[PDB]
């Protein structure tokens, strides 16, 4: 008896295209499918469009691709969450699912020409209006300038329509004005509950002639370092030449937000050839505190402040480095990239993330499981190493402890973290499993990636498993779904998947197989894997000295910029004097900020696997529903649990 | 004097924006390997600094893309850095330094610096007698020159100083604004 | 298979002096070099400092103008040479080469070295 | 106001032309300030004693940089003394010899600035000068607004031929020409006062002053002896339109670089073999202005 099934995303977007994935299993001949979308309770039909036909020619795996439009009914039950009923009729049989909806129309990005302004000057800013694939969109936007105490003082309403998703806007800062952190606040008309901001500072200043860089020789402080904390002061003119002068450096401990200065640390050093060194003595630091026990300082941080005066005296500038963490080890270990569920009797892969105390990946650093000797692998450029343990066929929760095993360091200096995993529960204790794996390498678009499908089920029913169904989630939508064929007897099979730019910044592979096992028991088995593409632009953009190559131009001289990028694209420019950044360098627009927003918006909450099949699908950001009554549990929360 | 550029022939650098080239283009020229190329001609401002140019692009097929920063350094061997404060109170006396720089690698320079006269400022400079020093700046070095002034008029007022080197066709001027505030 | 980059895990150089960051590969058929790129890890994450292409050589960050040179004699050698090391040069440098395959598509390989400066 | 620092700076002659500069500073909120800065600029054409500096620098609590030390007497017009501290219990005072090496006219006030390294805004700046004290440049303020008095006292000096007078009183904005008896000389510290009563208008203009009427003339204190006027006595006066002071009908005149002030001999005193020529010429000057009027 055929099982009709339907997979869609956990949350569905408005006004954008979405894909819903139709399958009939163990069916015969053409099986025609209508697919309807209504709003939930009290119905009115928002997309009846889209029907399809499931043929044996394609082994009955089709998709219908729909768009729900915005409606008056979606904006008359505000404050509470919207919902729809998604209904597929496979010829005669109907399968339906209630599915959360979000008004989140995409993203907004605000760009200000400077980071700090003075009264009387204009703020120039752009708004970039994109959808959840970062493509340009024409929508109505609400924009507010907000003063340091929280008050709107300018409002605006624009449409980025016919505008290539760029909105150029300005604001004149009045002469009498509140100094401090001002704010720009934009949101889409349809989605007022999602606000995108930027800060800029309003202050009285003049541009400095030079810049100051204050860097500790190591990106942390180790409490057992006798030498204290070495700090280098580099002072350099904004035109490129080196600086001669005097520097006052002074240290301090930070605990949460309590800043406790250490006056006895203050030094006065010469800056020669644009450079100077200075140490915070370990005696001075320990004697600057009242808790005095050296381990009570682990977790706090150290900050340094440098004032540099030129021998002319004609100009000075301040600079501070913050959050130098006090550690007992130069490394941290993270299990945020490791699935928290194993398959009893099968291997368990671990994606250990190793960071330096500031949060940056640590390249080429060994890790191993506690108790395992020999068993080690070096971490990649992205700071993730893969390890795998064999798990014993009992339902006994796995408790894994992983250490760094870095030669050069002692053992008290080695990092350690422990994690626990729960077993994927099978249907009726059947012990039927599916394990996907992938190779440990920094993946770029253009490459081919081999996805391993490993089977695990009794020989008595394995001959029925003719194919695995698999889906690729990227940026919260379904990107690709297909079938991976399998012939009886095969345990492992590889899907050769080609990574295009569509896979940035990362993606999920969910995969499943189904059968009639044991009794009249309908069984679904699924697994999923989180895979991380290397971040970069989808296209490209480069400004370079178009006038071929070299020389240093004179004030007011003409020169040619060479912009290079995607045909058709609209390019927006700004040139900022590097002096500005000496005063303020916060909230500048950055491509890795954009991805970081995108990955924060993910409808998937788990790096892989799940408690059961219905867990696997949902954690990955998907709904599964079938005519036999196999389905994912209702997702009502617009945000990932935490 | 002899072998020095006359004060009247010196044109003072004046355009000192904190920011500029707030500016839009579309890569329209037909692609070559998927890539389109625009050539932008620009006039560089007067600041002697390092411009950090930044480009963002928005594309129908490829989306939003933030370029890597590309820096341009604007530079001269000899030049003045007029170091004014942001505001000055009316009728209060202030000192201002006018630093002179020399980056010729193996040559000192005889220089005649000068504060110009302005009806809005009280200083030894008057309409019929110049306020010039004559200093020697060693190579790879700088010199401050302090000028004392008293701000008379209110609002946005202009300090300006010039310099010419002896025995070379080298010279510089600078015209900055500062803010004059009532009592 | 596709080409392979060779770059030392770390390099060390004399303060105020010169240094070389080796970046070499053995050439292969069907793999034209079309772009060389050097980045420096400005703490957070990375920033293009050098750039070689059909047009020529390109320094994309002013603190390197005059101090920076990339080998260009032996095909396979795109090593980087800094002169007059400043303490501020201490950082991670990324060598990144981009080849074209006869059909059209590009392929990328990169490697990170940690530059150290000894007083 | 010097919110956070008292600064007292004097310049006094040596017991070509060397001097003693004394810097007296202390700080408010009686726990001593930490590292502080004394930024000193020189009077145009002055330089410190290499020794006195080395002397100041070597006594601990104070630092003067090698870079400042290795500098030449040829070019050292700024200087920075670093202070390890400064409280207010007393005044921390220092002094050094400043030698003149370049004899130029006028000479510009020096200046001293104090502050702590960690706050530049909170500072104190006193200017120093031998002939002015407190270093203030000669300005001339009433109510709210000033004029630059740093300039010539009045059109300067010997032959004063008839052309030279007839010509120079038809230049740009020569707005008035009066014969005046001086009716009262109200001296003061800040600015002088000369009530001139207009004996006749030789050239009227932007001010309808009637004969017999009195008009006040201001002049800086540093001009007093150079003008050297006395009551009961008559004068000749040029002057511009840009020289007035206050609104009509109460328009005060200012004497500056562009005004001609000339002693006019009395009626009977004309007949003397020392005042012969001037009396005749000043008489000739008047008629040419009245009958003709600048034939421009
Ligand atoms: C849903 O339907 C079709 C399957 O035909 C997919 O769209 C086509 O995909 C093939 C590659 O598999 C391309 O050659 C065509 O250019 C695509 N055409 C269209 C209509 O876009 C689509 O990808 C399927 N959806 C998913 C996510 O699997
Ligand atoms: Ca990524």
């Amino acid at each position: 008896s055929p099982m009709y099934s339907i997979i869609t995303p956990n949350i569905l977007r408005l006004e954008s295209e979405e894909t819903m994935v139709l399958e009939a299993h163990d069916a015969q001949g053409d099986v025609p499918v209508t697919v309807t979308v209504h709003d939930f309770p009290g119905k009115k039909l928002v997309l009846s469009s889209e029907k399809t036909v499931l043929t044996p020619a394609t082994n009955h795996m089709g998709n219908v691709t729909f768009t729900i439009p915005a409606n008056r009914e979606f904006k008359s039950e505000k404050g509470r969450n919207k919902f729809v009923t998604v209904q597929a009729t496979f010829g005669t049989q109907v399968v339906e699912k209630v599915v959360l909806v979000s008004l989140q129309s995409g993203y907004l990005f605000i760009q200000t020409d400077k980071t700090i302004y003075t009264p009387g000057s204009t703020v120039l800013y752009r708004i970039f209006t994109v959808n959840h694939k970062l493509l340009p969109v024409g929508r109505t936007v609400m924009v507010n300038i907000e003063n340091p105490e929280g008050i709107p003082v300018k409002q605006d309403s624009l449409s980025s329509q016919n505008q290539l998703g760029v909105l150029p806007l300005s604001w004149d800062i009045p002469e009498l004005v509140n100094m401090g952190q001002w704010k720009i606040r934009a949101y889409y008309e349809n989605s007022p509950q999602q606000v995108f901001s930027t800060e800029f500072e309003v202050k009285e200043y003049v541009l400095p002639s030079f810049e100051v860089i204050v860097e500790p020789t190591e990106k942390f402080y180790y409490i057992y370092n006798e030498k204290g904390l070495e700090v280098t002061i580099t002072a350099r003119f904004l035109y490129g030449k080196k600086v001669e002068g005097t520097a006052f450096v002074i240290f301090g401990i930070q605990d949460g937000e309590q800043r406790i200065s250490l006056p006895e640390s203050l030094k006065r050093i010469p800056i020669e050839d644009g450079s100077g060194e200075v140490v915070l003595s370990r005696k001075v630091l320990l004697d600057g505190v009242q808790n005095l026990r050296a381990e009570d300082l682990v977790g706090k941080s150290l900050y340094v402040s440098a004032t540099v005066i030129l021998h002319s005296g004609s100009d000075m500038v301040q600079a501070e480095r913050s959050g130098i963490p006090i550690v007992t080890s130069p490394y941290q270990i993270h299990f945020t990239k490791t699935p928290k569920y194993f398959k009893p009797g099968m291997p368990f892969d671990l994606m250990v993330f190793v960071t330096n105390p500031d949060g940056s990946p640590a390249y080429r650093v060994p890790v191993a499981v506690q108790g395992e000797d020999t068993v080690q692998s070096l971490t990649q450029g992205d700071g993730v190493a893969k390890l795998s343990i064999n798990t014993h066929p009992s339902q006994k929760p796995l408790s894994i402890t992983v250490r760094t095993k870095k030669q050069e360091l002692s053992e008290a200096e080695q990092a350690t973290r422990t994690m626990q995993a729960l077993p994927y529960s099978t249907v009726g204790n059947s012990n039927n499993y599916l394990h996907l794996s992938v190779l440990r390498t920094e993946l770029r678009p253009g490459e081919t990636l081999n996805v391993n499908f490993l089977l695990r089920m009794d020989r008595a029913h394995e001959a029925k498993i003719r194919y695995y169904t698999y889906l690729i989630m990227n940026k919260g939508r379904l990107l690709k779904a297909g079938r991976q064929v399998r012939e009886p007897g095969q345990d492992l099979v590889v899907l050769p998947l080609s990574i295009t730019t569509d896979f940035i910044p990362s993606f999920r592979l969910v995969a499943y197989y189904t059968l009639i096992g044991a009794s009249g028991q309908r069984e679904v088995v699924a697994d999923s894997v989180w895979v991380d593409v290397k971040d970069s632009c989808v296209g490209s953009l480069v400004v370079k000295s178009g006038q071929s190559e070299d020389r240093q131009p004179v004030p007011g001289q003409q020169m040619t910029l060479k912009i290079e990028g995607d045909h058709g694209a609209r390019v927006v420019l700004v040139a900022v004097d590097k002096g500005v950044f000496v005063l303020n360098k916060k909230n500048k627009l950055t491509q890795s900020k954009i991805w970081d927003v995108v990955e924060k918006a993910d409808i998937g909450c788990t790096p892989g696997s799940g408690k059961d099949y219905a867990g696997v699908f949902s954690d990955a950001g998907l709904t599964f529903t079938s005519s036999s009554g196999q389905q994912t549990a209702q997702r009502a929360e617009l945000q990932c649990p935490q | 004097d002899e072998d020095i550029i006359a004060e009247e022939n010196i044109v003072s650098r004046s355009e000192f924006p904190e920011s500029w080239l707030w500016n839009v283009e579309d890569l329209k020229e037909p692609p070559k390997n998927g890539i389109s190329t625009k050539l932008m001609n620009i006039f560089l401002k007067d600041s002697i600094t390092t411009w950090e140019i930044l480009a963002v692009s928005m594309s129908d097929k490829k989306g939003i893309c933030v370029a890597d920063p590309f820096e341009v350094t604007v530079m001269q061997d000899f030049f003045i850095d007029l170091r004014l404060p942001y505001s000055v109170v009316r009728n209060e006396q202030v000192e201002i330094r006018a630093v002179l720089y020399n980056y010729r690698q193996n040559q000192e320079l005889k220089v005649r610096v000068e504060l110009l006269h302005n009806p809005a400022f009280c200083s030894l400079a008057t309409t019929k007698r110049r306020h010039q020093q004559t200093v020697t700046i060693p190579p790879k070095s700088s010199l401050s020159v302090p000028y004392v002034i008293v701000p008379l008029k209110t609002g946005l007022q202009e300090v300006e100083v010039k310099a010419a080197v002896y025995h070379h066709f080298i010279s510089d001027g600078v015209r900055k604004s500062l803010k004059v505030v009532p009592e | 298979g596709r080409p392979i980059l060779e770059v030392p895990e770390s390099v060390t150089g004399p303060w105020k002096g010169d240094v070389n960051l080796p970046c070499t590969y053995d050439p292969l058929q069907g793999y034209t070099q079309v772009l060389v790129k050097w980045l420096v890890q400005r703490g957070s994450d990375p920033v293009t400092i050098f750039l070689r292409d059909s047009s020529g050589d390109h320094i994309q960050q002013a603190k390197y103008q005059g101090r920076l040179h990339v080998s260009h004699k032996v095909p396979g050698d795109v090593s980087l040479q800094l002169s007059t090391l400043e303490m501020d040069d201490r950082s991670h440098y990324t060598c990144e080469v981009t080849w074209q395959t006869p059909d059209g598509n590009q392929v990328v390989r990169d490697k990170i070295t940690e530059l150290r400066v000894q007083k | 106001t010097c919110n956070k620092f008292d600064l007292k700076v004097t310049i006094k002659p040596a017991p070509k032309n060397t001097m003693i500069l004394e810097i007296c500073t202390r700080y408010r909120g009686d726990q001593d300030a930490t590292m502080s800065i004394l930024d000193i600029s020189m009077m145009t054409g002055f330089a410190p004693d290499t020794d006195d500096l080395k002397q100041l620098a070597n006594g601990v609590d104070r630092y003067i940089s090698k870079y400042e030390l290795d500098k030449a007497f040829s070019d050292r017009n700024t200087l920075i003394i670093y202070l390890d501290k400064v409280s207010h219990s007393e005044d921390d005072c220092l002094a050094f010899k400043v030698h003149q090496y370049f004899n130029v006219e006028l000479i510009q006030p020096g200046a001293v600035k104090v502050y702590a390294y960690y706050n530049l805004e909170e500072s104190c700046t006193r200017f120093y000068h031998p002939e002015k004290e407190d270093g203030k440049l000669n300005k001339l303020c009433r109510d709210e607004l000033c004029r630059c008095a740093e300039e010539n006292c009045f059109i300067q000096k010997d032959k004063v031929t008839l052309e030279e007078r007839l010509d120079k009183a038809c230049e740009p904005g020569v707005d008035y020409v009066y014969k005046t008896r001086l009716v009262k000389v109200q001296l003061s510290n800040d600015f002088d006062e000369y009530i001139m009563a207009i004996e006749q208008t030789i050239k009227s203009g932007s001010d309808e002053v009637q004969v017999g009427q009195q008009r006040t003339f201001i002049s800086p204190i540093k001009c007093r002896e150079a003008l050297k006027l006395e009551e009961k006595k008559h004068y000749l006066m040029w002057g511009l339109s840009s020289d007035f002071w206050g609104e009509k009908p109460n328009l005060s005149y200012i004497i500056g670089k562009d005004t001609w002030v000339e002693h006019w001999p009395e009626e009977d005193e004309c007949q003397d073999e020392e005042n012969q020529k001037q009396c005749q010429d000043l008489g000739a000057f008047t008629e040419s202005m009245v009958v003709f009027g600048c034939p421009n």
